[PDB]
């Protein structure tokens, strides 16, 4: 039945001083059948990053239409989509089927190559934006990840301090979650470098 | 009724040519010069901007040389309005293809879907050909570096170096002489500047009446790059091979 | 379901597939090959709904083999699991959607590795060492979780594959009249046609 | 959500929380639900979120077309009608419903749109699920010849009855005020009263508290 | 929209569009086939107006149709890309729904009826 | 009934000209001159309000208009074909940009799209091509200030300064001279009501002369206050009192 | 080669000939048109011809009730006229019930201008041979003149004037406004604004005027309607008693 | 709660002024008396949405009668309203009364209940509150009563359908339509409850 | 040049329509027909040339009813007049089926101009080769209508188109001067047979037969009927007698 569960996984995207960070956990499942423990639900087009949970087909399909649309952009605009732009891209994208949506829950980070300011936003399946300055969460853990990320998370921490508590937020969230876990992977971003990092957590 | 009016541009001459088309290569003939040249570690776009004035902004202008890719440019002869909407639907099919495989487009399925295009105003629709011939450069893992050519009536061929547009005779006989099999980039450019140099019809050849593109695979990486030259940089090496 | 197995190994792609074909209460057949032959190193085996299975099967093997005409070349395995895996994603949202699952085992000549892909009806598509579809996969994944390696030889493949088979024999309530299995290697595809007990 | 506008003598307010809920869970603390058609048209919206931000954009476009073409000022008879006859063609499949408020040429209107594209005019109006909070208020404190002061302490008043009792409601009051002679002025978080307390620990880790398998660098640049 | 007639009679029975066709096919760089016992043989001239070609990418002259039948053209050269992917596509259809490959007298009779199609059809040539 | 013309007005001739794409260009030149130049801090686009009658109202015949609030556009050639290229440009800014990305598309883009529609009547059945040449003068983040030439053809160039219409060859010359890359805005709004004095045969004043600038944003343009990213539009069309006044400074 | 004068498109000089010929008839029926400003109302002046004894004169118009608030007057012949009558009667009601406000004067000029450019652009569709002149009094605008014609152009006018002797009408009024400084006749009443546009029209036509030689339309604040015989006979005498 | 009643110097149109959406008042000051054309009005009950939609349609309709064809009949005014309700019966929920005057027919009502019929009539009652006055308008309605008697009845008519009917309520608004014009009445609680 | 007069839709330098003019030409070429504006009510008339004694006499209709209160009569080619009432008919259904009330003459009329005119904005439709005199009674009285190939139309107080017009106009043209109080119906129907019988004259070579119609308020209802029997015989003789 409902499109959203039948795969799992979780996303969440944190800011700090100067950075972002987006994480998400590895499994693909068929219901209580584990299937794929590799399954990565974070894209990049240039710098800015794109997650996205829910029904695995539309995961796949959606990162492969923001390629196309992203890779048309750069040629004609001569530069790289910037974050606030590519949001409106997925919007616009995802409201276009809204008689017969993409089951998924987009989670846009990164940083303004211009102004300098590190940027998050999630959607709904029919492109509703959220834009919250402190961090977006999305998928079968979401709950979890709501109260991990509200009680965990200050403003303005390093990339090093943000590291720990993204990755504790998501961790300490799948755990409690049957359809998220079987790994996860978590992205540090800066203005110039961005380190890329697997997690040690429960197998089970 | 309308029959009155209608030129029928998709009909045969008696002696078996094509009218619109005929017409078209003459257009393309007037057209700035664009060359291509294929050397055994990269490919060489050069084309002559026609007409110019102290006026024109050089730095945010391109009318001839146009990113189709990432691993494929063409060089444009003719009119530049007819080019830009090939240029887009050319750049579609590329990303069609891309989401289809997951792998980027091999050189010659794009020229020749480009290529079908152009063929089709050339037999059905009663429409008039585009003005355009192309220099297509491009990288792929099957044929590695390829130079190709298209023009009004629909036909494509592949190079080692070719022309297009105004004074083809005179710039192939160039090319023809001085093109060896073994050749690199860095002769290649220079090459490319000579046979300009040569078949313009100008006074002298300067900086702000050329567009310049190079398709490398830096020996510091293992990867094709694409390198659309600005003006300072057509300016230098217009210097080094020593045409000031 | 039918039973769709798929393990890569070292150098091929074992693809085992079951010999019933059932309506009802009747097996109809007990010598049924699950499988088309798509390019010369890449095969296809699939399971789903009655007529949709071989129809979505010999259409994506037609639209292969024209490809192969035109360029006078062979499509990766990648680029034909991709080529796939976007049909299925379109049939899911129109009238009637193909319900076909496949695993797609092939020999990528370019890179010298085997590649197994499996992907569902929706065009959910993934990598794995490991593939199965149906019921299959609740005995299988965890047998195999257990017995198997990444440099493991074909042969070894073949002992594996036997063992998930036995399992499958012992606990699942359907009599699925064995399997017909087929390698895809450098040397394309051949049928191991002493499974009956080997 | 509650939404709120309030007719005043020389022109109109509009007034909105600033909740977003997917569900019983909070999802923006601190969401702006006062969108603008035009200049001096402004609008607020509940129901489906992604339905009321995009038909706000599609009339703000053909609004704007609209006013190029015609060489004037958009006039709000005009968002209304245009919103009404979309809402309508899609017989309440679109879930929005607006409080739509603005200044033109022929003066000060206040309107609501339901989902089914029904329409209604009034003095003063409330939508959503704090209609019938932030409305309690208005029915008492209402009177004709209100003053721009009076008109947003009653406006306010009537968020802050939504915030409160409402729990589909609540955090900041955000006003707009559109008044004849002027430029509108749009106030974000004109209140804040819900502002968190300092938490009682920091949840700061010791550096190195996660395990991590594989570090990598990752190539944004081309 | 476009249908107007471009084959037409003309007084002494002669379709000009199709005599013309001919004419550009005269224009065309020479083909020959002869069949053997065992075999045949396809046989086709490439021009030398203009040599610094790479003739590793150029579109040779004979196109494979199937793995068993092949087809060399003369005439103009964009045109035969037409035909031959029409051509390519019957083979795969035919495979599909008979499960047999094209006879060569199929494959020729389809290639064929498109021409003939292409004579008595508003909007083309 | 139906449109039964469905094959190109615009044909090849044996010597490669395009008749009916000359044919405009020559009542191109026939038009009113038109000008723009590109300052280091703007752009400022002219040209004159040729009064067909005196009882006319020259005010209600915008030869310059807003196509976005950071771009305008300007024109010589025939008029009506300008009018409808403008609803059709404004609309296309919204359909194929502002729609999707949620801003304004940039002056290139915005350019390039109406340069599709004019080759597109250079092509299409039934048509023949627009009888003007645009002179587009804009603004983005990432590109600055910019100005374009666009014609019948659909060709469009990028220019420092340029002009169109009757007195072009003059007008270009007389620019030439006067350019150079340090201009501020108040310069280039001189020298083009010095180019613009040359083409004016009668009277020469702020009622005669329509003239806009791409330029600094103006809040107090932009309809309300309170979200400090939106600083208002950047194009701002002169009145007729502010020509003058910088008329007596000439 | 000898075809670019039968359809819309260019000649070696950049001229639409059946643009010009389009023009040329506009003045088949041989009757002049003028409108004038008054202070807050709107006055078009249109010569009446009947020739033909057989025709029922009350049916004899060339003035058009567009909308509530807005008057047509069209130079040129009667089938194009109604043609163009019905078009804008059927916009100024779609505009209405799409926007929620009356179709102004000057957006319905160019809205028929812009459907004249296209026939002047698309091959199939010939200009109609005719000049529409609106006239209202615009709820933003006031007392408002806007005339079309085939070429696509259109323009607001303070006063303007159509038909075989439009010079010498229009020379007339442009001389008036050079005297009295303003652009628009200063008269409290339309009564006295009717009688100025039909005393111009007498000294500029050189011809006296009964009362079926004339066809009167006035717009006020909310509304536009046609003079009857005696409302212009009335408007006659009082000219006469000032002479 | 609607009616239209004919009597010696035109016909009256009088309406509650509710509007709910199940046992909220959304509304209780609305105006359900819908102009058509300078001397034909509607009164509207149902689907807000529906009704709404339908009097905008018929408004252009008419519009466009009168730029082409002169003043249009009552009857004209219903045959479009009965048209469009007929032919979207299956997506309409909508009772309407129509209630023109001209000088040619004087006073006409026309009501067009749910299927899309068309019945011309002295008096039209309809709307939720309509079921309980049925009695009290049959005993009292008589033919060429005075513009002041036919105010009373309808006052009277619609206080009592106020009363019974929780899903009526306000003010009664009246519209009186003669040779004189329109004339717009307005009665508030503290008149007609104590009736 | 010339060819001003080879297609419909184009203007001549002189601003003509000469594809319009032409077919006038068809309309005077044909039989004669009038119309009569009576007080309160119209009546039409034709001329219907016997070809021979084998056309059955009274059986060859040619007044053609619209709705039930309209009479039209044309002259030209009689197909084009049939095709004109087809779709006066459809306009008539449409317009009653929307507003409930028969179509306003007035309303008709240009209903029947519009469409008239729309065959002439186009190369590929022929104009009608049609002049048409239509009219009835409405909710304000009579109106008498025609309308030329160019869509041009007008009220009348009577009408006439065919080879004998000059001879019915000026006949018409007396009626007008000698009846400023107006005609009645049953009078109108005789002075209909008298200047038939008079404009028969520039065509006296063919026998003829006479067929009138009316639409009068007192003497139909305001509903359109054909003039048969005694009433017919009535006034053939009143235009016999004072033929002589
Ligand atoms: C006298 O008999 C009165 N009866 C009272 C009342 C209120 O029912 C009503 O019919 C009134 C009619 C006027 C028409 C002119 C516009 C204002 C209202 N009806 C309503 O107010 C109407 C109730 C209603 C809803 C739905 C249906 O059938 C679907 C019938 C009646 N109210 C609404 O439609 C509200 C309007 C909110 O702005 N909306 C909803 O209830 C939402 N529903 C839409 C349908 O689907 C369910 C949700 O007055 C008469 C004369
Ligand atoms: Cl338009
Ligand atoms: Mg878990
Ligand atoms: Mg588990
Ligand atoms: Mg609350």
């Amino acid at each position: 039945s409902d499109p959203s569960s039948i795969n799992g996984g979780i996303v969440v995207a944190m800011t700090g001083k100067d950075c972002v960070a987006i994480a998400c956990d590895l499994r693909l499942g068929s219901q209580s059948l584990g299937v794929s423990n590799k399954f990565e639900k974070i894209f990049h087009y240039g710098h800015v990053f794109l997650g996205i949970t829910g029904l695995a087909t539309d995961v796949t399909t959606l990162n492969e239409m923001f390629r196309y649309k992203t890779n048309l952009y750069k040629l004609k605009e001569e530069r790289a989509i910037e974050p606030e732009t590519f949001t409106q891209l997925v919007s616009s994208s995802l409201y276009e089927r809204r008689f017969g949506p993409y089951f998924v829950g987009p989670v846009v980070a990164g940083i303004n190559s211009k102004s300098g300011k590190p940027f998050i936003a999630g959607f709904d399946l029919i492109g509703c934006i959220d834009e919250a300055k402190d961090f977006i969460v999305s998928g079968t853990a979401s709950d979890q990840l709501f109260g991990m990320c509200e009680s965990l998370y200050e403003p303005n921490l390093e990339p090093e301090d943000l590291f720990e508590t993204i990755s504790q937020a998501l961790l300490n969230a799948a755990d409690r979650d049957a359809l998220s876990g079987w790994g996860a992977v978590v992205y540090i971003i800066k203005k110039d470098e961005v380190v890329k990092r697997y997690l040690k957590m429960r197998q089970d | 009724g309308s029959r009155r009016y209608d030129s029928r541009t998709t009909i045969f001459s008696p002696e078996g040519r094509l009218y619109q088309v005929e017409y078209a290569l003459e257009s393309i003939s007037h057209a700035g010069t664009a060359i291509g040249i294929m050397a055994s570690d990269g490919i060489v776009l050069a084309a002559e901007r026609k007409v110019t004035s102290t006026l024109l902004e050089q730095d945010t202008s391109t009318e001839k040389l146009y990113k189709l890719n990432d691993k494929i440019a063409v060089a444009v002869a003719g009119l530049t309005a007819d080019a830009e909407i090939l240029i887009n639907t050319a750049r579609i099919h590329a990303q069609n293809y891309l989401k289809t495989y997951n792998e980027d487009i091999p050189v010659e399925i794009l020229v020749r879907r480009l290529s079908d295009i152009k063929q089709g105003y050339t037999q059905h629709g009663g429409l008039r050909p585009f003005g355009v011939s192309f220099i297509y450069a491009g990288y792929d893992d099957r044929y590695g570096y390829q130079l190709y050519t298209s023009n009004p009536s629909g036909n494509y061929t592949g190079w080692k170096a070719i022309s297009v547009g105004a004074n083809t005779s005179a710039a192939q006989t160039l090319l023809q002489m001085d093109y060896k099999d073994d050749m690199k980039v860095d002769d290649a450019i220079e090459l490319a500047l000579k046979t300009l140099s040569k078949t313009t019809d100008s006074s002298a050849l300067t900086y702000d009446r050329l567009e310049f593109a190079t398709i490398r695979k830096g020996a510091n990486d293992g990867e094709v790059y694409q390198k659309i030259f600005k003006p300072q940089e057509i300016k230098d090496i217009l210097v080094k091979t020593g045409i000031t | 379901m039918d039973i769709i197995l798929g393990i890569r190994v070292q150098d091929s792609v074992i693809l085992a597939s079951s010999k019933a074909v059932t309506r009802g209460i009747s097996v109809l057949k007990d010598s049924d090959d699950k499988t088309r032959q798509l390019s010369p190193h890449t095969l296809m085996s699939f399971a789903g709904e009655a007529g949709d299975t071989v129809q979505f099967a010999e259409y994506i093997q037609a639209n292969i083999q024209l490809y192969s005409i035109r360029e006078d070349y062979e499509l990766s395995p990648q680029a034909v699991s991709s080529f796939v895996r976007q049909e299925l994603a379109k049939s899911i949202r129109s009238r009637r959607p193909y319900q076909v699952n496949v695993l797609i085992g092939g020999y990528d000549k370019k890179k010298n590795k085997p590649e197994l892909y499996q992907i569902d009806y929706l065009g959910t598509k993934v990598e794995l060492p490991y593939g199965a579809h149906g019921y299959s996969g609740f005995y299988t994944f965890s047998l195999l979780d257990h017995h198997y390696r990444p440099d493991m030889t074909t042969e070894e493949g073949l002992d594996l594959l036997k063992l998930c088979v036995q399992e499958l024999e012992k606990r699942m309530p359907m009599d699925f009249k064995g399997v017909i299995v087929k390698i895809v290697d450098k040397d394309g595809i051949r049928q191991v046609d002493d499974f009956q007990a080997q | 959500t509650t939404i709120v506008g309030v007719k005043f003598n020389n022109g109109v307010v509009i007034a909105a929380d600033t909740r977003s809920t997917q569900g019983p869970i909070v999802a923006d603390k601190n969401c702006a639900k006062l969108h603008r058609i035009s200049p001096k048209i402004w609008c607020a919206g509940a129901g489906t979120a992604a339905d009321t931000e995009a038909v706000t954009q599609l009339i703000g476009s053909n609004i704007e077309l609209h006013s190029l073409y015609t060489s004037r000022e958009p006039r709000v008879v005009s968002a209304l009608q245009m919103l009404k006859q979309h809402l309508f063609k899609y017989q309440g499949h679109i879930g929005a419903y607006l409080i739509v408020a603005g200044v033109d040429p022929t003066g000060s209107h206040l309107f609501s749109i339901h989902a089914h594209g029904s329409t209604d005019v009034g003095y003063y109006l409330s939508l959503g699920s704090g209609s019938l909070a932030a409305m309690a208020v208005l029915e008492s404190h209402w009177k004709q010849d209100l003053t721009k002061e009076e008109a947003i302490k009653l406006a306010s008043d009537a968020i802050q009855a939504g915030i409160w009792n409402d729990l589909g409601s609540g955090s900041n009051v955000d006003v707009c005020v559109m008044e004849i002679g002027k430029d509108a002025e749009y106030l974000r978080n004109y209140l804040t009263p819900n502002v968190r307390e300092e938490k009682q620990k920091s949840y700061k880790f010791p550096r190195g508290t996660t395990a991590v398998l594989k570090e990598s660098i990752v190539n944004i640049c081309d | 929209g476009y249908d107007r007639a471009l084959s037409i009679f003309s007084p002494d029975g002669h379709i000009f569009q199709v005599e013309y066709a001919l004419e550009a096919v005269k224009r065309g760089t020479c083909a020959v086939g002869v069949k053997g016992k065992n075999c045949v043989v396809l046989g086709c001239e490439r021009r030398s107006t203009l040599k610094l070609q790479d003739t590793r990418i150029t579109p040779s002259k004979v196109s494979k149709i199937d793995s068993h039948v092949v087809l060399s053209f003369s005439g103009l050269n964009a045109d035969s890309r037409i035909l031959i992917e029409k051509a390519r596509v019957e083979a795969q259809s035919h495979r599909l729904t008979l499960e047999d490959p094209v006879t060569v007298e199929y494959l020729t009779r389809y290639v064929a009826g498109v021409q003939q199609r292409y004579t008595q059809s508003g909007g083309v040539r | 009934m139906t449109d039964r013309y469905s094959f190109s007005l615009t044909t090849f001739s044996p010597s490669g000209k395009l008749g009916q794409i000359d044919y405009a260009l020559t009542a191109v030149k026939q038009g009113v001159t038109s000008l723009g130049i590109k300052a280091t801090n703007g752009v400022v686009i002219a040209t004159e309000k040729k009064s067909s009658s005196p009882l006319a109202m020259s005010e209600t015949l915008s030869k310059v208009s807003l196509l976005t609030p950071d771009i305008g556009a300007v024109y010589s050639g025939m008029g009506p074909d300008y009018r409808v290229l403008v609803d059709k440009s404004r609309k296309v800014a919204h359909t194929s940009y502002k729609r999707i990305y949620g801003e304004y598309p940039p002056t290139k883009l915005l350019v390039s799209e109406v340069a599709k529609i004019m080759q597109e009547a250079t092509q299409s059945g039934g048509v023949r091509p627009f009888g003007v040449s645009l002179l587009i003068a804009g603004h983005d983040e990432f590109n600055g200030f910019s100005l374009y030439q666009v014609d019948p053809s659909g060709s469009y160039f990028p220019w420092k300064a340029t002009a169109i219409g009757k007195g072009s060859v003059a007008a270009k010359t007389f620019l030439e001279k006067r350019w150079n890359d340090e201009l501020e805005l108040e310069d280039a709004i001189h020298i083009a009501l010095l180019t613009l004095k040359e083409s004016v045969e009668g009277e020469f004043n702020g009622d005669t002369i329509e003239l806009a600038i791409i330029g600094d944003e103006n809040p107090d343009l932009l309809g309300y206050t309170g979200i400090p990213t939106d600083k208002g539009p950047r194009f701002r069309k002169l009145t007729s009192q502010e020509i003058n006044d910088r008329l007596e400074a000439l | 080669a000898g075809y670019d004068r039968h359809i819309t498109i260019f000649s070696p000089e950049g001229r639409l000939y059946q643009v010009e010929y389009a023009f040329k008839a506009t003045n088949q029926t041989n009757i002049n048109s003028l409108a004038v400003r008054g202070k807050d109302c709107t006055v078009v002046i249109s010569q009446k011809k009947v020739p033909d004894k057989l025709l029922d004169p009350t049916t004899v118009s060339y003035i058009f009730c567009i909308s509530r608030t807005i008057g047509m007057v069209v130079n040129g012949p009667i089938p194009d006229a109604r043609n163009a009558a019905l078009r804008a009667k059927a916009e100024a009601a779609e505009f209405r019930y799409k926007y929620g406000y009356d179709m102004p004067c000057d957006v319905l000029a160019k809205r028929m201008a812009n459907l004249s450019q296209i026939y002047t652009q698309r091959a199939y569709m010939r200009p109609l041979g005719v000049i529409l002149t609106f006239v209202s009094v615009d709820e933003e605008l006031g007392p408002s003149i806007y005339k079309t014609d085939p070429a696509g152009y259109y323009v607001g006018y303070k006063a303007t004037a159509t038909g075989p002797k439009q010079q010498e009408i229009t020379t007339n009024l442009e001389n008036h406004f050079k005297k009295s400084k303003i652009d628009h006749i200063n008269e409290e009443s339309w009564e006295k604004v009717v009688e100025f546009a039909i005393t111009h029209m007498i000294d500029a036509l050189g011809t006296e005027f009964s009362k079926n030689d004339l066809e009167v339309g006035v717009a006020t604040k909310d509304k536009f309607f046609t003079l009857s015989a005696e409302n212009i006979e009335e408007r006659l005498v009082a000219i006469a008693e000032q002479d | 709660t609607i009616m239209a009643v004919e009597f010696d110097g035109g016909v009256v149109m009088g309406s509650d002024s509710r509007v709910s959406a199940g046992e909220a008042v959304v509304n209780r000051v609305f105006d359900k008396l819908s102009p058509l054309h300078e001397r034909i009005y509607c009164a509207l009950s149902g689907s807000a949405a529906d009704t709404q939609a339908i009097a905008d349609i018929v408004q252009y309709h008419l519009e466009l009668y009168t730029s082409q064809y002169g003043t249009p009949s009552t009857e004209t005014a219903a045959s479009v309203f009965k048209e469009l309700c007929y032919e979207n019966k299956d997506n309409l929920t909508a009772g309407i009364i129509v209630a023109g005057y001209d000088d040619k027919n004087k006073g006409e009502v026309y009501t067009i209940p749910l299927g899309g019929s068309v019945h011309k009539l002295p008096y039209a009652i309809a709307g939720s509150g309509s079921t309980f006055i049925y009695g009290y308008c049959d005993k009292n309605f008589r033919e060429n009563m005075s513009k002041e008697e036919t105010v009373d009845f309808i006052k009277h008519s619609l206080s009592q359908a106020i009363k019974w009917d929780g899903s009526s309520g306000g003010v009664i608004r009246m519209v009186v339509l003669t040779a004189a014009g329109v004339e717009r009445l307005i009665f508030y609680p503290d008149e007609y409850e104590q009736l | 040049g010339t060819g001003y007069d080879l297609s419909n839709s184009v203007f001549s330098p002189d601003g003509r329509n000469f594809q319009v003019e032409y077919a006038v030409k068809a309309v005077e070429n044909g039989t004669t027909s009038i119309g009569i504006k009576c007080n309160d009510g119209v009546v039409f008339a034709v001329e219907k040339l016997i070809t021979s004694k084998l056309l059955v006499p009274q059986k060859n209709v040619k007044i053609q009813v619209v709705d039930r209160h309209i009479g039209c009569v044309y002259s030209g080619l009689i197909p084009d007049g049939r095709h004109l009432v087809n779709r006066g008919r459809e306009e008539a259904a449409s317009f009653k089926k929307l507003y409930k009330t028969p179509i306003p003459i007035p309303a008709f009329a240009d209903r029947l101009g519009q469409y008239v005119q729309a065959h002439t904005l186009y190369n590929s439709v022929r104009p009608f080769g049609v002049s048409t005199i239509f009219g009835g009674v409405d909710k304000n009285g009579a109106h008498l209508y025609m309308l030329e190939p160019s869509g041009s139309y007008w009220g009348y107080k009577g009408a006439a188109t065919g080879k004998g017009r000059q001879s019915a106009k000026a006949e018409l043209e007396k009626l007008v001067d000698h009846h400023p109080e107006g005609l009645s119906a049953r009078e109108a129907v005789k002075q209909a047979a008298k200047i038939i019988y008079l404009a028969h004259e520039d065509n006296k070579e063919k026998d003829f037969e006479l067929e009138i119609s009316w639409c009068s308020l007192s003497e139909t209802n305001g509903l359109h009927k054909f003039v048969k029997g005694d009433l017919l015989q009535e006034a053939i003789d009143f235009a016999q007698k004072e033929i002589n």
